[PDB]
């Protein structure tokens, strides 16, 4: 899902977005909260094709922040691809009120056998991303783990290839 | 040391 | 989202289906034309949840191909998420017949400058499994090359991390 | 030697 998004910047000269070189892409890292990139709804894991019309193929990370840097003018022009490699995966808890799988920094590391988790093909290696809906990025897995906790039987979560 | 990992 | 599939066994005892194991869990790897397969809609990419009311999670490739061979009786049942198609990007080949990437052994290495792949975000380092909804993998250079150049101007890929 | 690449 490509679509254009247009920033408007700060108080104090930022947009709350930190970005990574990948495979010569350009992704999101990192979205601070009531950020500019917030009100417009950059996610970590989304792609930026380019930035103010400038193909963001092959740059360094480094290079897109000193581009989002030397950012002329208060609005930034942003072509992005909606987070892709995303999946999505609905379980229900069973009677312990688990739905049968390990993390560790917000990433599934195993699927526990028989559980809600190995039938609707929970993947390892993804980190998760929402619960339920509510974004858990950059949360500690404490919290994660409460959110799960206090879900309902209804699990459902997207993740993404680590 | 702890494992720090988390069951759900 | 998630269906139930009943293939019937061709003349042959075969289904035309090819397996192949991802982050622990199971994926359509290959489809025969004119198969059970490919007419119960089945595509790469696809998730396979159960097969005969066993859950797939964490086989080998191996495996899964045995349990396809030593499948008893002339139907197999399998439980499937459909594709959420997150790993496709299609670009429009320029007045050169020049869709703007460089590739070797089926991977992507590099993306050319001002190109369609580039205004895109073609990734280097991932292998081009579908050219226009047409299997390639596994396929030699050469063939990728025809395909590619027979093909219209729009060109749909999609790839996967090497 | 040679590349072996291919131009899409």
């Amino acid at each position: 899902g490509i679509r254009e998004v247009i920033l408007c910047k700060d108080q104090d000269g930022k947009i709350g977005l930190r970005l990574k070189s990948v495979d010569n892409g350009i992704f999101v890292q990192l979205v601070q909260a009531n950020s500019p990139a917030s009100l417009v709804g950059l996610r970590f894991g989304d792609q930026v094709l380019q930035i103010n019309g400038e193909n963001c193929a092959g740059w360094s990370s480094d290079k897109a922040h000193k581009v989002l840097k030397q950012a002329f003018g208060e609005k930034i022009t942003m072509t992005i691809r909606d987070r892709p490699f995303e999946r999505t995966v609905t379980m229900h808890k069973d009677s312990s009120g688990h739905v049968g799988f390990i993390f560790k920094s917000g990433k599934i590391t195993s699927i526990v056998k028989d559980s809600s988790a190995a039938r609707n093909g929970l993947l390892t290696d993804h980190h998760i991303c929402e619960i339920n809906g509510q974004n858990v990025i950059g949360l500690k897995d404490a919290q994660i783990a409460d959110i799960l906790s206090t879900a309902g039987t209804v699990v459902t979560i997207t993740i993404m290839p680590a | 040391a702890p494992t720090n990992e988390f069951y759900a």
